RNA sequence: CAGGCGGUAGGGGAGCGUUCCCGAUGCCGAUGAAGGCCGACCCGCGAGGGCGGCUGGAGGUAAGGGAAGUGCGAAUGCCG
RNA sequence: AGUGAGGGCGCGAGCGAUAACGUCCGCGUCCGAGCGCGGGAACAACCGAGACCGCCAGCUAAGGCCCCCAAGUCUGGGCU
RNA sequence: GUACCGUGAGGGAAAGGUGAAAAGAACCCCGGGAGGGGAGUGAAAUAGAGCCUGAAACCGUGGGCUUACAAGCAGUCACGGCCCCGCAAGGGGUUGUGGCGUGCCUAUUGAAGCAUGAGCCGGCGACUCACGGUCGUGGGCGAGCUUAAGCCGUUGAGGC
C-alpha cells in the first residue's frame, strides 16, 4: 500500500532531472526534504514539490503516517519536447530540442 | 582543422558507461545547535540565524 | 498535380538526386503502374455460350430439379398467391429456386422471395442457373429455351 | 483494388526479433541486425553440427589414451589390437569404460595386447 | 547417451627434479602434467591438472650451442625496446624464468591456459618452500 | 551389471529398467525386440569378438516418436543464397528390460 | 527397390501470404470481430497455418474458384 | 534465357629482359558459381575432396602423430 | 491554393476518430499555476479532451542471471554453476571456461575488406496495361471458324 503523485510535462530535460531524483530513491520523507532544500540543482524544486505533492496525499488521502513515509521508488519518464529553430551560420537553422519530463514519486509507509 | 566527426555511433553501453561518474551527491548536513534543524556545515543557519553560539543574522 | 522543378541542384547538394517531387519515389507522387479504366468484356463465341446453357439445364434434370410447369394458379402479383403456388409444388423453399416465366405477374410476385431468382425467358442464363437448385420454368419459356438453342 | 501492405511486414520481422532474443545491443532490437546476425547463427550451427561428432571424438580419445598410459602402452596400438582382436566397441564407450569400469578396461587392454602379437 | 563428467577433483601435487634433463623435452611433459591431459577423464573446460613442483631448474641441461647462441627477446612498448639478453645470461641470474618461460609457450593460450600456468611452481636450486603439500615424486 | 549393445549403427551402454532412446525401429508401440551384445560386463567381465554369441537384450519398444525440429539454415553471401529446412528426428524410445548373458 | 539432390547469371516447376469479387438475403461474432502483445504447445521441408492466455471493442469472412496498386533492408531512395 | 571485362595454376609458343600477382594465343584444370569442408600458420583458384537432413557411431584422403594440437618421444640402418 | 517560400511569374504543405450519451469530472487534498491524489460519471477513464485501437525505434524503474588478468563480426557447439516452470523426465533465462568462427548489400578476375550503400524504426517504393505479333496451353465448332460497329432487351439477362 502506497501513494504516488506525478508531475507531467514539466518543461525540463529529464536526464537533468534524473540526477536530482537518484539522490532520494530510498530515502526517508524527511532526509529528502533536507536533501533537495540544499542540493544545487534546478530539479530539485520540481522534485521537492512532487515529494510535497505526494505525501500530502498519502496522508491526507490513504490513511498513512507522515513520519512512517519514505520514498519507495521514484522515476522521470521523458515526455514530447518542443522543437524549436536555431539560426546558425550561413543560412542553416538546426532543432533546437527544448524538452519535458513526468516527474512520479512514490512513498510507502514503514512501521519502523 | 578538417572537421573532425564521430566515426561511429556511440553504443548504448558505451554512452551509459562514460555517464558512470555523473552520479550526483547529495548535501554535507549538519545540524544547527540552536534550532536542532539541518543546515550545510560552517554556514550561518538559514532557519534560527544563530551561528557558533551568537545570533548572527536575525531571521 | 505538381510541379516540374528540380527540387534541388544535380550535384554538391549532399542529398540524394532528383526531379520533380511527382516522381513515384516521392510520398505524394504518381502510382507506378496503378489501374486505369477498363473494358474486362470479351465476346465468348456464340456457340459456346448456347451449348453451357443446354448443359446447364440439363444438368438440373439430371439431377431432376428442372421443373417444367404450364399452370400459375392463384398466382396474380401478390406474393402470398405464389406463396401457396409454391406450396403446391414441392417449393416450401428449402431448396433455392430459379423462376422462368413470360407474364410479369409472377415474377412480380415471387420478387420479393429471399429464396426466388425471378427472370424473363429470354434472359434466362448459365450463371442465374448454376447459382440455384430446382429450376422452375414456363411452358411458355421451354418454347423460348429449346428455341434459343437450335 | 489496392493491396496495402499492412500486417505482412511488421508480423514478418516481428519472427526474427523472436529468433535473435538474447543477442546483444541492436542485433536483439534492429530486424536489419539480426537478420544478419541470424545468418551467421544458422551456418554456425550446421556447421558445428557436423563438427561437434568430431569434437567429443577427440576427447574421447584423450580419455583413453590417459588410460593405456596407466597399463603402460598406447592409444595407437591399444587401437590395432582391438582391431585385430576383432572387437568393435566404439571409441565413445571405450571411454566410458575407461572411467566407470576400470577393471573392465584393464582386461580389454589385456586382449588387444595378446591379440597384437 | 552423454559422456561422463568429471565431478571435482583434489588436485595431485607431483614432485619433478629438473636436474640434468633437456629443458624441453621435460617443459614437454611437464605441459601435459600441467595440462592434465594425462588423467583419463581430462575435460578442456575446467581446471583439473597436477601442480607441479620442480627443483633443481637451474641445473638443467641443454643441447648444441644454445647455452650462448639461442637470445630471448622481449619487447618493452617504447623505440628500440627489443631487449635482447642470451640463454647464458637468463639462467645465470634468473635461473627458474628459463623452464617457465619454455613451459608457459607449450600451455594453451587464454584465460583457463594461462590459469594452469600458475599451478606450475618452480625453484632452482636444492628444494622447494612446501613440504607441507607432500609432493610425490615423480621420475619421468 | 550393463551391457554394450548396438542398434541404430550406434552403441548404447544399458542397464535393466533403463530409459533410453534409439534411432527409429519397425516394431509396435508396445511390443518387443531383442538387442545384440557387444560386451557384457558388471560381476561378469565378458568380451565380443565382435559381439557376444550368447548375449541378448529384452526391450520393450515403450514408444515411437518424433524428435524436436530443429531450423537448419545455409547461408552464401554476396550471392543471394539462404535456405530453410526445419527437420525433426524420428525415434523410438526402448525401455530396456533385462539382460541375457 | 536402386539411383540423383553445392551452385551466381539464368530456364522450369510447386506452393505460401496481402487487397478485392462470386460463394453471401448465407456463416462466425459482446459467451468478444479486425488488429495488438506473449507462448517452451500443434501441423507444415519452408513461406505459413492452427491452438491457447492477455489486450481490443465491431466487425469478419469458409470449402471452391476469380481478379490484382500483392510480400522491402538497402536505391547518398521518399515521409515521419 | 543469360553470356559476349574473365582470372590463377600446369604444359606448349610468341612479345618482354630465357623481368613482372605482366602480356597474347593453344590444351587442360580449378576459381568464377565450391570465399561450403580437410590440409596448407593464416590466404578464391597448391594437395585432398563435389556439402539433401540428422547421429556424443565406424574406415580413410591429403597432412600428420614432442607440447600448444587429435594421434609414435614408435622401430632398424646411415649422414649433419 | 491556405499557412509558409519567392520581387514576381510561381511554388505549396502538414493537420481526421473520447463515448451509446458530455454524463467533459462538483467538492476536498498538495501546488503560483501546470499537473497530480481522492471523490464522482461511465458498460470500460492506461476511453480524461496532449482522448479508439496504441506496433517499432528510442528513454526510464524494479526483478533475475552476469561481469573489474581478457583480446573482440559478438555468434555458435559443449560442459558446468546460479535463477525460474515442471512430482519425474523434462524444459525456459543467464553465461564462467573450452572448440570453432573474415558483418549484410552491390560491383567484381577477385571484398572482412582500408571498394560501395545504409544512424535506427515504421510507413511509401520498382516488370504493368492497351493494342497487335508469336509460340505454348484449356476449351468450343471444324472445310469451315468468327462476328465489328450497331440494333433489341436487362438494370449486374442476354440475344440479334
Ligand atoms: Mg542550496
Ligand atoms: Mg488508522
Ligand atoms: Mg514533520
Ligand atoms: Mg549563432
Ligand atoms: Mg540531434
Ligand atoms: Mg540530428
Ligand atoms: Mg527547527
Ligand atoms: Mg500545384
Ligand atoms: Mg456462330
Ligand atoms: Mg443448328
Ligand atoms: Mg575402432
Ligand atoms: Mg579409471
Ligand atoms: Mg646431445
Ligand atoms: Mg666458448
Ligand atoms: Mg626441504
Ligand atoms: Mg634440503
Ligand atoms: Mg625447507
Ligand atoms: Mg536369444
Ligand atoms: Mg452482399
Ligand atoms: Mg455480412
Ligand atoms: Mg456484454
Ligand atoms: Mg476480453
Ligand atoms: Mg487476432
Ligand atoms: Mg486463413
Ligand atoms: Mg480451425
Ligand atoms: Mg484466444
Ligand atoms: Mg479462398
Ligand atoms: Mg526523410
Ligand atoms: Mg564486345
Ligand atoms: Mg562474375
Ligand atoms: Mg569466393
Ligand atoms: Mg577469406
Ligand atoms: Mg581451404
Ligand atoms: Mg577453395
Ligand atoms: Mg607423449
Ligand atoms: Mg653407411
Ligand atoms: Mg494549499
Ligand atoms: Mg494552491
Ligand atoms: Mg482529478
Ligand atoms: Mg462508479
Ligand atoms: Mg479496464
Ligand atoms: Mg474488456
Ligand atoms: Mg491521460
Ligand atoms: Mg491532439
Ligand atoms: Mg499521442
Ligand atoms: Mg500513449
Ligand atoms: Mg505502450
Ligand atoms: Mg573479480
Ligand atoms: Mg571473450
Ligand atoms: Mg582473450
Ligand atoms: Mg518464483
Ligand atoms: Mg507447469
Ligand atoms: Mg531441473
Ligand atoms: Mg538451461
Ligand atoms: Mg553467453
Ligand atoms: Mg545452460
Ligand atoms: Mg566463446
Ligand atoms: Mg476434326
Ligand atoms: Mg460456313
Ligand atoms: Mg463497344
Ligand atoms: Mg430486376
Ligand atoms: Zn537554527
Amino acid at each position: 500500500m502506497e501513494a504516488k503523485a506525478i508531475a507531467r510535462y514539466v518543461r525540463i530535460s529529464p536526464r537533468k532531472v534524473r540526477l536530482v531524483v537518484d539522490l532520494i530513491r530510498g530515502k526517508s520523507l524527511e532526509e529528502a526534504r533536507n536533501i533537495l532544500r540544499y542540493t544545487n540543482k534546478r530539479g530539485a524544486y520540481f522534485v521537492a514539490k512532487v515529494l510535497e505533492s505526494a505525501a500530502a496525499n498519502a496522508v491526507n488521502n490513504h490513511d498513512m503516517l507522515e513520519d512512517r513515509l519514505y520514498v519507495k521508488a521514484a522515476y522521470v519518464d521523458e515526455g514530447p519536447a518542443l522543437k524549436r529553430v536555431l539560426p546558425r551560420a550561413r543560412g542553416r537553422a538546426d532543432i533546437i530540442k527544448k524538452r519535458t519530463s513526468h516527474i512520479t514519486v512514490i512513498l510507502g509507509e514503514k512501521h519502523g | 582543422a578538417k572537421h573532425p566527426v564521430p566515426k561511429k555511433k556511440t553504443s548504448k553501453a558505451r554512452r551509459d558507461a562514460r555517464r558512470s561518474h555523473h552520479a550526483l551527491t547529495p548535501p554535507i548536513l549538519v545540524p544547527c545547535p540552536e534550532c536542532k534543524a539541518m543546515k550545510p556545515p560552517h554556514t550561518v543557519c538559514p532557519e534560527c540565524g544563530y551561528y557558533a553560539g551568537r545570533k548572527v543574522l536575525e531571521v | 498535380a505538381y510541379s516540374g522543378r528540380k527540387i534541388w541542384p544535380q550535384k554538391h547538394t549532399g542529398r540524394a538526386r532528383h526531379g520533380d517531387i511527382g516522381a513515384p519515389i516521392f510520398v505524394g507522387g504518381g502510382v507506378v503502374f496503378g489501374p486505369k479504366p477498363r473494358d474486362y468484356s470479351y465476346t465468348l463465341p456464340k456457340k459456346v455460350r448456347k451449348k453451357g446453357l443446354a448443359m446447364a439445364v440439363a444438368d438440373r434434370a439430371r439431377e431432376g430439379k428442372l421443373l417444367l410447369v404450364e399452370a400459375f394458379a392463384g398466382v396474380n402479383g401478390k406474393t402470398k398467391e405464389f406463396l401457396a403456388w409454391a406450396k403446391e409444388a414441392g417449393l416450401d423453399g428449402s431448396e433455392s429456386v430459379l423462376l422462368v416465366t413470360g407474364n410479369e405477374l409472377v415474377r412480380r410476385a415471387a420478387r420479393n422471395l429471399p429464396w426466388v431468382v425471378t427472370l424473363a425467358p429470354e434472359g434466362l442464363n448459365v450463371y442465374d442457373i448454376v447459382r440455384t437448385e430446382r429450376l422452375v420454368m414456363d411452358l411458355d419459356a421451354w418454347e423460348v429455351f429449346q428455341n434459343r438453342i437450335g | 483494388p489496392r493491396a496495402k501492405t499492412g500486417v505482412v511486414r511488421r508480423r514478418k520481422h516481428k519472427k526474427i526479433l523472436k529468433l535473435a532474443k538474447g543477442y546483444w545491443g541492436l542485433r536483439s532490437k534492429s530486424f536489419r541486425k539480426a537478420r544478419e546476425t541470424l545468418f551467421a547463427a544458422g551456418n554456425y550451427a550446421y556447421a558445428h553440427r557436423k563438427r561437434r561428432k568430431r569434437d567429443f571424438r577427440r576427447l574421447w580419445i584423450v580419455r583413453i589414451n590417459a588410460a593405456c598410459r596407466q597399463h603402460g602402452l598406447n592409444y595407437s596400438t591399444f587401437i590395432h589390437g582391438l582391431k585385430k582382436a576383432g572387437i568393435e566397441v566404439d571409441r565413445k564407450n571405450l571411454a566410458d569404460l575407461a572411467v566407470r569400469e576400470p577393471q573392465v578396461f584393464a582386461e580389454l587392454v589385456e586382449r588387444a595386447k595378446a591379440a597384437q602379437g | 547417451m552423454k559422456t561422463y563428467v568429471p565431478k571435482q577433483v583434489e588436485p595431485r601435487w607431483v614432485l619433478i627434479d629438473a636436474e640434468g634433463k633437456t629443458l624441453g623435452r621435460l617443459a614437454t611433459k611437464i605441459a601435459t602434467l600441467l595440462r592434465g591431459k594425462h588423467r583419463p577423464d581430462w575435460t578442456p573446460n575446467v581446471a583439473m591438472g597436477d601442480f607441479v613442483v620442480v627443483v633443481n631448474a637451474d641445473k638443467i641441461r641443454v643441447t648444441g650451442k644454445k647455452l650462448e647462441q639461442k637470445i630471448y627477446t622481449r619487447y618493452s612498448g617504447y623505440p628500440g625496446g627489443l631487449k635482447k639478453i642470451p640463454l647464458e645470461k637468463m639462467l645465470a641470474t634468473h635461473p627458474e624464468r628459463v623452464l617457465e618461460h619454455a613451459v608457459k609457450g607449450m600451455l594453451p593460450k587464454g584465460p583457463l591456459g594461462r590459469r594452469l600456468f600458475k599451478r606450475l611452481k618452480v625453484y632452482a636450486g636444492p628444494d622447494h618452500p612446501h613440504q607441507a603439500q607432500r609432493p610425490e615424486k615423480l621420475e619421468v | 551389471m550393463f551391457a554394450i549393445v548396438k542398434t541404430g549403427g550406434k552403441q548404447y551402454r544399458v542397464e535393466p529398467g533403463l530409459k533410453l532412446r534409439v534411432e527409429k525401429l519397425d516394431a509396435e508401440p508396445g511390443a518387443t525386440v531383442e538387442l545384440p551384445v557387444l560386451l557384457l560386463g558388471g560381476e561378469k567381465t565378458v568380451v565380443g569378438t565382435p559381439v557376444v554369441e550368447g548375449a541378448s537384450v529384452v526391450a520393450e519398444v515403450l514408444g515411437h516418436g518424433r524428435g524436436k525440429k530443429i531450423l537448419v539454415s545455409k547461408f552464401k553471401a554476396k550471392v543471394q543464397y539462404r535456405r530453410k529446412k526445419g527437420h525433426r528426428q524420428p525415434y523410438t524410445e526402448l525401455l530396456i528390460k533385462e539382460i541375457r548373458g
